[PDB]
DNA sequence: CTACCGATAAGCAGATCTCTCGATTGCGTAT
DNA sequence: ATACGCTCTCTGCTTATCGGTAG
RNA sequence: UAAAUCGAGAG
């Protein structure tokens, strides 16, 4: 996935002590893995929640975000680990982290959704939102640009 | 407003001033000390922002006046700021005054004599004696002579003032006009600039420290220099507190009171108040009443006011600094440690800066530091402020808004209102003796039964609501309507019934955007029973620009008789037949009625007696006042045998006969319609319309007859029978055509869009000839001979070269477009109407396209023949980098279709490539449509803001709001634009002589006129003008002025303009036709007397609208941007200046083509073929070889010979090259030519070496002039230089020959006969030399500022009119020269070239106008520092204070004639 | 949603001809035109009433709050 | 040689029709 | 559970500084 | 009862 690669590219961040030259203990803290659980509820054993509940409750259709830290000390001398929750992360319908992912149209009708319900949109506070696709420059291609504003970047600027 | 509550007082003028700290401490009811607004339990804490002494707050009685929240006006408090803080509004002028002051002697660094001179000049300008101000400067002839000079200057000023006051000119309060205001502003600017230019004081010559304002909230003064410190002995960085600045400026202002009395007062300071420097410091803030600081609430969400937050921050900082002051004060009695003093003083300084920043943030957000809360300034400045959002434009009561729907059976002056609006909207009718019949029934009917009543206003002001009442109670109340009052205090008053809107009420209908005044009319109300839409007649759609595509508009209900009469007489929709832009009509039947009348007035239209009579009664019902004779009079049938038949033209004839009033002749009109005689067969004359004696005898009634079109039947009826008759005729014709279409329907279908077999064959044969158009156009552009195959490698190479250039491909896309458009024109000429399967009038597509009902010829051409070339911003379809116009077209394909030529039609569809190109064109059209609306509003806003006060006065001259004269007579003839349509239609007026004589009626207009004097003067002037007027205009001595100058045209018959009189005489001479020329000339002169513009006309607003609204439809700059250059900016730096030069008939075109080459500039680069730089380092060497074109080439193209080029290189080019090289080094320190030379060349080389710096060789091709090689030595230490970009830059800027400010001359094709040279620069002085070729007396120029500079004011004004004229000539838009003349006269009223913007309006007597326009705070500061007093004369000024306008109905008063003394 | 009771243009009752139309199309291998003609729908105003009906109510009926699933 | 009069190169400001809906409204320590 | 500090302008004007005069 | 900002629309 992309979340793991991104959290890997984030890297590590360190900070030293104020007690003994040497600065103290490194504290190489970071995050190694991040996961999104399919949305669930506590009403004992967890039960699957479906977007019909999120729409009728006028609430969000959110799963659970679990980040596992790597609390390292002294350049890897001692490593502690913890799976910290990170609040309710909104999920969009008909995705691999949604409970309507591979449901047949019959099963979609059985769970009140639609005969041919399509996803691509999150539910936030009972309101359905989507994130618009943007047009941006093409990746990894150096394109020549003659732009007048470059001359405004300073004197002696073409 | 309540008409039964008169107000006895009136605000006449307002004046601006500083609110002194002493007065606010006295007016205040309480001061605030605790920056906590309300304590626990929600109660407002005493002494805080919400104090009961500042007003009633949330069901708490005000502690000041003892009144509850409804009746408490509110009271102002204050904040005792611990230190004086700078006023952010006045900070700039305070910083100006702080500099140029001498701390030692407490005077300005300028000498006292010059300061006294400026004071005397300003005092002279206070009384408008601008003449004497400059005569004061003519008094100049050690230490005692200056005192005598000052005494004599003061004596002269006093003598001038006393004489001017005694000589009936001025009163004690001075004369303040625009021009004297401009002179005062100029003098004060020169004064302030001169103060800033001093070295040391001229009364004690000691230097003073130089201040420096880093930003607001802090002023830093630099320390005096060592050398300057010495002078302070021989004559015997640092922060500065606010108190020190206050003390310095207080001392300076106390010393120089006599001089600042005339810098801070534009009028005689009668109060004699001293100008104090405390005015610039707000020692005490003023808190507004709590009524204006209330907290916002939404259910539970309660938020406090932002001004409260700012004031609380100020109070917190004040308490902090007060605590620091106390801490210092305790140590003042017993000092312990100076280090504690150090830290506490640093904290105190930080507190000073913090509280000053708090004040700045409270007043002006942009002056704060450290998105933020808006200040007081931010609440007034821009749109959404307080001037543009709550004073000039407000939200109103008794107004509805709804989506409109069409409705025939509405009288074309009426508005159909829904029952809901009829139930809600109400009018207060005072109960009278004649009214109780209807008002009693209205009260009984109640609020939910139209017509009804919703409220009763008793004499005392009680408002008894009828909503929650039963019928019996309503009868009890109705029986007590006209009961005489029991109270003496109200015995002069009667009750009012807030009755529902009725059928006799008027309503103001408006649809946004209101581009012109006709978009807001007055309609008579008719209430309909069914639906919730405002039903509107079709004729009103022309002015509102309204369709029925869900368009909505606003109905306003005037609530008094004064506004009733205006909407019924002035804003009346009958009065709005002709638009004031050009006098053309804007009312008439639009779409179905035009085709209906084309069918009905045809020759085939025969109607039996029943059909004829039913058609006549269907529109002329003689019980609604539709006819005059009380009995519908009919006509004998056209055909008597075999059975009686009438005709449609006879239907029109009897309609006119019934609507036209009796005791008056019928109309006589000879006109034309839009359908050619060839569309009716051979020998037809139905194209010419002929009304004779009120009977239609020939022609078809069309769009050009009824509709917004000039010189039709409806226009003639309006001119002859008046406006009400024309409106009635419009309504009757609408009903008639509606009833004819409901019995004889009109349809369009697929059969109308087809062509015959021969038509399709013609179209295919012509379009097959287009298979070679694109290739031939490309061959023409590429200069290949002809017949060259499309895949010719040279053709492809040159096509690729053409594509890469934006100019060559600009001519490729113009040449091919012309040929494909010619092919399109051939197709359209061949295939319509000949190739059509169905012919007019059966073909309804052509029937409604020819008649003007809807569509055009290009639309039916696209539908039936082809779409034609698709134009993208004047070019063809864009091209990719690869040279493909589309993926499906090979690169550089020489095809018309590839470039965007659609051969398909909407009948048979278009191919996907053609579909794509058409989508491009449609998208471009939509983008232009969206961007055009946004590009025109600002022009109209700028024009309306300044011209809103300009109006016609009772002197028949037009002048601004404050009285400044702009024109002496509207257009020079005082003729209304909306009443001069038929002034020169002399044959029309002759043919309808008796009809016009019935209305003008001289027999009743003789007791109140002078008839012979104006005629005699006109005869004298005409004789003299005929005797003269063969010589040039400057030679004509003006012995006799035109009659309009002397005799008032509205009071002396015969006093008319010279153009009208000359045209009348020419008409009366050319043709001689029981009407003789004497009676006809008398009738025409009376018509001219009645065609004059009324005093009080809002002429400036009308001119601004007539220049702005037509601007919606919109090598040299052309269009709206050109207007932006002229009106908005008054740019001396015109983007593309041009100059027109006449040509003597002696010169020939062979000389003309070469003369344009003897003036056009020639850069050195235009002849250089190439430049070769041979750099050999190890001193640096350079061989700057310049290879030219052949001598025969540039000696002919530019007429430049070898000698001139060589001299330019020797003198100009090398100097610039060396200068550039030295500059670059300075900024960076961080075939073989013959070697042998002759004798003279060596000496020339030596001279060139000597005159220049680092040249060691030089040579020029003195025999052929095709090369120039010279050396260039630099120091061996220097690093690498480009030495090619330097030469490229210099060569383009080196000049062979040029006339200054002129870059090119052209010889275009003569237009309108006269031969003209057009030049791309402006230099009159150089064209004055060429008398031989150019007629110097006729040099007119596009530049409207250079002509002002060299040819004075009036020539610039004429240029302004002509330039603002031809921008509308390109688009074929009719705007009268009367508007343009007024606009030009307003732009040049000061003798300069003023614009319509903030800088152009910088000088005006009305401060409110300039404040409301833009930059409110700067204008407010200028108005309050000058202590300006405005008389509330601008239209915008009276809105702020709420007074009746000075235009139209507010241009006079009304007096009652009480019979008993 | 459900078949209209009457044709809009003229008012002929066509709500009794929807199940019949479906049965005519289903059992008898008929085209739409012949099935409409057999039902007595002559004018095209009546023909497009049953020819173009979508019968969305069935899709509505599967969402039943009053019965368990 | 030095002080006044301009004469550009650079910096800075304000600015470029009405109407109808819905949705949100902040965090960061300190106690 | 809870209170108070915060990255593609048009027209000018206005400022700083550079040469020339003449004083 | 309020205000901005964002978003969506109508002429
Ligand atoms: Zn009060
Ligand atoms: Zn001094
Ligand atoms: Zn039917």
């Amino acid at each position: 996935g992309l979340l793991n690669l991104g959290v890997k590219d984030i890297g590590e961040k360190v900070i030293f002590d104020g007690k003994p030259g040497y600065l103290g203990n490194k504290l190489s803290v970071s995050v190694e893995q991040v996961s999104i659980a399919k949305p669930m509820s506590n009403d004992a054993v967890e039960r699957k929640v479906y977007p019909s509940e999120s729409r009728q409750r006028l609430t969000s259709y959110r799963g659970k975000l679990l980040l596992k830290l790597k609390w390292s000390v002294n350049n890897g001398e001692e490593n502690l680990f913890e799976v910290r929750d990170c609040g309710g992360l909104p999920v969009m319908l008909q995705s691999n982290r949604c409970h309507l992912n591979k449901m047949s149209p019959y099963e979609l009708v059985q769970h009140k959704e639609e005969s041919d319900e399509i996803g691509g949109y999150f539910i936030v506070n009972g309101i359905e939102k989507l994130i618009r696709m943007l047009i941006v420059q093409r990746r990894n291609h150096p394109m020549a640009i003659i732009r007048p504003s470059f001359a405004n970047r300073g004197a002696s600027y073409s | 407003m309540d008409i039964s509550k008169p107000v006895g007082s009136e605000i006449t003028s307002v004046d601006f001033g500083i609110l002194t700290a002493k007065e606010i401490r006295n007016l205040s009811a309480k001061q605030i000390t605790n920056p906590t607004v309300l304590d626990n339990l929600g109660h407002p804490v005493s002494g805080g922002l919400y104090d009961l002494a500042l007003g009633a707050f949330l069901r708490n009685l005000c502690s000041t006046c003892g009144l509850d929240e409804k009746f408490c006006p509110g009271h102002q408090g204050h904040i005792e700021l611990p230190v004086p803080c700078y006023n952010p509004l006045f900070f700039n002028q305070l910083y100006i005054y702080l500099r140029a002051s001498c701390l030692f002697c407490h005077h300005f660094r300028l000498k006292s004599v010059e300061v006294h001179r400026y004071a005397c000049k300003l005092r002279l300008l206070q009384y408008g004696l601008i003449d004497e101000s400059y005569k004061l400067d003519e008094i100049t002839l050690s230490s005692t002579l200056l005192n005598e000079l000052k005494s004599k200057r003061s004596e002269y000023v006093d003598m001038a003032i006393a004489k001017a006051l005694s000589d009936g000119r001025t009163t004690e309060r001075g004369s303040f006009t625009a021009t004297v205001n401009d002179e005062r502003k100029k003098l004060v600017h020169e004064f302030h600039k001169k103060l800033l230019s001093r070295g040391k004081c001229d009364n004690c010559g000691m230097f003073s420290p130089k201040f420096r304002k880093d930003g607001f909230t802090k002023i830093f003064e630099t320390a005096l220099n060592e050398k300057q410190i010495t002078n302070n002995r021989v004559k015997g960085s640092t922060y500065i507190l606010s108190t020190e600045v206050k003390n310095i400026l207080d001392t300076v202002f106390r010393k120089e009171q006599c001089v600042l009395q005339y810098v801070f007062h534009s009028r005689p300071n009668l109060s004699r108040k001293l100008v104090k420097a405390d005015s610039f410091f707000m020692d005490v803030l003023v808190v507004p009443p709590t009524r204006f600081r209330l907290p916002s609430k939404l259910g539970e969400e309660v938020h406090e006011n932002s001004q409260n937050q700012l004031l609380s921050k100020v109070l917190t900082t004040s308490l902090l600094i007060r605590d620091l002051n106390d801490d210092l004060s305790k140590l003042q009695k017993d000092k312990v440690s100076l280090e504690d003093r150090r830290v506490i003083f640093s904290r105190l300084m930080n507190a000073f800066v913090t509280i000053q920043n708090d004040v700045n943030a409270f007043i002006d957000s942009t002056k704060a530091q450290g998105v933020p809360i808006p200040g007081v300034k931010q609440a007034l400045e821009k749109k959404e402020g307080l001037f543009r959002k709550h004073m000039m434009g407000k939200r109103v009561n008794y107004a509805a808004r709804s989506v409109i729907s069409p409705d025939p059976n509405i009288e074309t002056n009426e508005i159909g209102v829904p029952p809901v609006f009829a139930v809600k909207l109400t009018y207060p009718e005072p109960v009278t003796a004649y009214n109780i019949a209807e008002l009693r029934q209205a009260v009984i009917n109640g609020p939910d039964k139209w017509p009804g009543a919703t409220q009763i206003q008793n004499e005392d002001g009680s408002l008894v609501s009828l909503i929650g009442m039963s019928v019996e109670q309503r009868k009890a109340l109705a029986n007590q309507l006209l009961t005489p009052s029991s109270n003496v205090s109200t015995h002069t008053l009667n009750k009012k019934v807030y009755r529902h809107i009725k059928n006799r009420d008027v309503v103001l209908m408006n649809r946004q955007p209101t581009l012109h005044k006709a978009s807001m009319m007055g309609h008579k109300v008719r209430v309909l029973p069914n639906e919730k839409t405002l039903r509107l007649h079709y004729a009103n759609t022309g002015a509102y620009n309204a369709d029925f595509d869900g368009d909505e508009m606003n109905m306003h209900f005037p609530q008094n008789e004064n506004a009733r009469a205006e909407a019924l007489n002035l804003a009346n929709t009958d009065s709005q037949y002709l638009t004031p832009t050009s006098g053309s009509p804007v009312r008439g039947l639009i779409q179905d009625h035009i085709s209906a009348g084309v069918w009905l007035t045809s020759k085939d239209s025969f109607f039996t007696r029943e059909q004829y009579q039913q058609y006549i009664y269907g529109c002329i019902r003689p019980e609604d006042g539709h006819t005059t004779r009380s009995k519908i009079v009919t006509l004998p049938p056209t055909i008597f045998k075999p059975y009686p038949l009438w005709t449609g033209k006879q239907i029109i004839t009897t309609v006119l006969l019934n609507v036209t009033p009796p005791d008056m002749p019928g109309i006589n009109l000879i006109s034309k319609n839009k359908i050619k005689n060839e569309y009716w067969g051979k020998g037809s004359l139905e194209n010419e319309v002929l009304f004779k004696d009120g009977a239609l005898l020939c022609g078809i009634l069309d769009k050009s007859q009824y509709g917004a079109s000039k010189y039709g039947i409806v226009h003639s009826l309006h001119e002859v029978y008046g406006p009400e008759v024309a409106a009635k005729v419009l309504s009757v014709l609408g009903r008639l055509f509606t009833n004819y279409i409901t019995a004889t329907a009109f349809t369009c279908g697929m059969d109308d869009l087809r062509l015959t077999a021969e038509g399709n064959k013609w179209r295919t044969d012509i379009l097959k000839t287009s298979v070679d158009t694109g290739r031939e156009a490309a061959a023409e552009v590429t200069n290949l001979d002809k017949d060259t195959p499309a895949d010719d490698p040279e053709l492809l190479k040159r096509l690729q070269e053409i594509l890469r250039d934006n100019n060559k491909s600009g001519i490729l896309d113009a040449v091919t477009s012309s040929k494909v458009n010619a092919i399109t024109s051939q197709v359209v000429s061949k295939c319509v109407p000949d190739g059509t399967m169905k012919k007019f009038p059966c073909n309804s597509m052509q029937a409604m396209a020819l008649s003007g009902a809807k569509g055009s010829n290009v639309n039916v051409s696209q539908i039936m023949c082809l779409l034609g070339q698709q134009a993208l911003e004047g070019r063809r379809v864009p091209v990719m980098v690869s040279g493909k116009t589309l993926p499906s077209f090979k690169p550089y394909e020489t095809d018309a279709m590839a470039g965007g030529y659609v051969k398909g039609r909407f009948y048979s569809g278009i191919k996907p490539q053609e579909y794509y190109f058409h989508c491009m064109a449609g998208r471009e059209g939509l983008i232009d449509t969206a961007v055009k609306t946004s590009r025109s509003g600002y022009l109209q806003r700028c024009l309306t803001k300044q011209l809103e006060g300009v109006h016609v006065s009772y002197d028949n001259s037009i002048r601004d709001a404050d009285g400044t004269l702009v024109q002496f007579m509207y257009g020079g003839d005082a003729i209304d634009i909306t009443k001069e349509s038929h002034m020169t239609q002399f044959e029309f007026c002759l043919d309808n002589y008796y009809a016009l004589l019935k209305k003008y009626n001289p027999s009743a207009l003789i007791e109140h006129l002078d008839v012979e004097s104006a005629l005699k003067y006109s005869k004298k002037t005409l004789k003299y003008r005929k005797k003269h007027s063969k010589e040039p205009h400057y030679k004509q001595s003006v012995k006799y002025d035109p009659v309009l100058a002397k005799y008032n045209p509205a009071k002396y018959l015969g006093s008319v303009s010279e153009n009208f009189q000359d045209k009348l005489e020419s008409f009366l001479d050319k043709n001689s036709k029981g009407v003789n020329e004497k009676k006809f000339r008398a009738l025409m002169q009376l018509k001219y007397m009645r065609s004059l513009i009324n005093p009080g006309e809002a002429v400036g607003i009308i001119a601004s609208q007539s220049v702005g609204e037509p601007s919606t439809q919109m090598n040299v700059t052309l269009g709206i941007p050109r207007l932006r250059e002229i009106v908005m900016t008054a740019s001396a730096a015109i983007k593309t200046p041009q100059m027109t030069l006449p040509i003597w008939n002696d010169v020939s075109d062979e000389q003309a083509d070469t003369f344009c080459k003897s003036i056009s500039k020639v850069l050195l680069s235009e002849v250089i073929d190439k430049v070769i730089v041979t750099e050999t380092t190890g001193a640096r060497s350079y061989v700057i070889h310049m290879r030219f074109f052949d001598n025969n080439e540039y000696s002919e193209e530019y007429d430049v010979s070898k000698e001139e080029l060589q001299n330019v290189i020797s003198n100009q080019f090398i100097h610039l090259l060396e200068a550039a090289i030295v500059k670059e080094i300075k900024k960076q320190k961080r075939v073989e030519a013959n070697n042998n030379m002759n004798k003279v060349q060596r000496d020339r080389q030596s001279a060139i070496i000597s005159h220049h710096r680092f040249i060691t060789k030089y040579n020029f091709d003195d025999e052929s002039g095709k090369w120039c090689e010279f050396k260039l030595e630099l120091a061996a230490d220097t690093e690498k230089l480009l030495m090619v970009n330097i030469v490229e830059e210099i060569c383009r800027k080196s000049i062979i020959r040029q006339i200054p400010h002129i870059d090119r001359c052209v010889h275009p094709e003569p237009e309108n006969g006269k031969r003209v040279l057009v030049t791309e620069g402006v230099n009159f002085q150089a064209m004055w030399d060429q008398e031989a070729f150019i007629d110097v007396d006729g040099i007119t120029s596009n530049d409207v500022a250079a002509v002002l500079k060299t040819y004075g004011v009036e020539a610039a004004r004429n240029t302004i009119v002509n330039e603002i004229n031809n921008v509308f000539s390109r688009y074929a838009i009719s705007v009268s020269f009367r508007h343009l003349d007024l606009i030009a006269d307003m732009m040049t009223r000061q003798g300069t070239y003023l614009a319509f913007n903030r800088q152009g309006m910088e000088t005006s007597t009305s401060s409110f106008m300039k404040m409301s326009y833009e930059t409110t705070c700067q204008f407010l500061t200028k108005a309050v520092l000058d202590n300006e007093r405005e008389q509330l004369d601008s239209p915008s000024a009276r809105i702020v204070v709420g007074k009746l306008n000075n235009v139209g109905t507010g241009s006079f008063d009304v007096l009652a004639k009480v019979p008993n003394a | 949603m459900i078949v209209p009771v009457r044709c809009f243009s003229c008012g002929k009752v066509v709500g009794d001809k929807w199940e019949s139309y479906l049965n005519l199309l289903q059992e008898d291998e008929l085209d739409e035109g012949t099935a409409l003609s057999r039902l007595g729908l002559k004018r095209y105003c009546c023909r497009r009433m049953i020819l173009t009906h979508v019968d969305l109510i069935e899709k509505f009926l599967r969402y039943n709050p009053l019965e368990k699933r």
